[PDB]
């Protein structure tokens, strides 16, 4: 389990921390009450914006500023959450290196 | 039962002034449909129109007034309003 | 038993309005053969033509309307419609 | 309990001046939204509008006069005052 965990916790650490894949992830779960430039009664064409410009959109009408400061937050909760995997995969690796050494019959 | 009716367009030529009427029996302003601004008394314009328009309304009325200074041929279009889809009305530059 | 015929042509000078008119006993529009816009009330424009024309229609009439501003030598070409294909009308600007 | 109005506002030529009036029952100016000049005599002005605008306030009138020098058409504009939001009057430039 040594090699078999150090295998992969490379690339979800380094995927998280340049954060793009979270983003392309979870861009369309972003909220919307904050912003009251998302109000859109139609309640449909405001869910497909949401998840067409964070791809290639661009499109400068002035919304990119909302744009840039979700993509920002998007960025920071995917390094945070980068950080507490990386914190809780070594906190594990030394608890159960502990547990194997107390658990172990032989000298 | 809501019905949304433009009213105040016309001709205007260079460096005019022009105020743009919707009735209603947040809201949202397009031209074609590019977006145009928005109110709430905030107030938002886009980059393209900025520092030209200025928008108002008042409840009493229940009416959203648009109020545009120096116009020019370059924005000669049909302005829609949206709360639904306003009906709009042919503004031309000459 | 369906025929289309185009009327509202002829000669405009510089920055004139013309209006299209076709008779229907979904459209499109081509000049010429160069696509122009559609309708079906939403429209929709070609970027060499956008900002300048305007499309409507009505079911009463079983005609749609093509209300061209500012017209210039550059445009000057046979314009057709498309809903089988239309005869099609001259338009020239000197 | 406290209320600011402008006054003083209107259309101007270019190379003319004009004097903005904040009544008041630190003060900061803004146009439209777009940061202006601030005083405390102590004033502070932006380099967008550097030179060509004076602020003073009198404590005897409540009052805060701001003295604009050679307007231009660029500058048009809606100003506000920020001590609380002022009500804002538009001032246009032809």
């Amino acid at each position: 389990t040594g090699r078999a965990v150090i295998a992969p916790l490379t690339w979800l650490a380094v995927t998280l921390l340049t954060g793009t894949y979270y983003e392309c992830a979870a861009s369309e779960f972003a909220s919307v009450d904050h912003y009251p430039m998302f109000d859109n009664v139609s309640a449909s064409k405001r869910e497909e914006i949401l998840a067409g410009f964070p791809c290639c959109r661009s499109a400068p009408s002035d919304v990119i500023l909302v744009r840039d400061e979700i993509a920002l937050l998007h960025r920071y909760q995917s390094q945070m959450l980068g950080w507490i995997l990386i914190t809780l995969a070594t906190i594990a690796a030394l608890v159960s290196c502990c547990v194997a050494k107390c658990c172990s019959p032989l000298t | 039962q809501v019905q949304l009716v433009e009213s105040g367009g016309g001709l205007v030529q260079a460096g005019g002034s022009l105020r743009l009427s919707c009735a209603a029996s947040h809201m949202r302003w397009y031209r074609q449909r590019e977006w145009v601004a928005a109110i709430y008394a905030g107030t938002h314009y886009a980059d393209s129109v900025k520092g030209r328009f200025t928008i108002s309304r008042d409840n009493a009325k229940n009416t959203v007034y648009l109020q545009m200074n120096s116009l020019k041929p370059e924005d000669t279009a049909v302005y829609y309003c949206f709360v639904y889809i306003g009906q709009g009305t042919q503004v031309t530059v000459s």
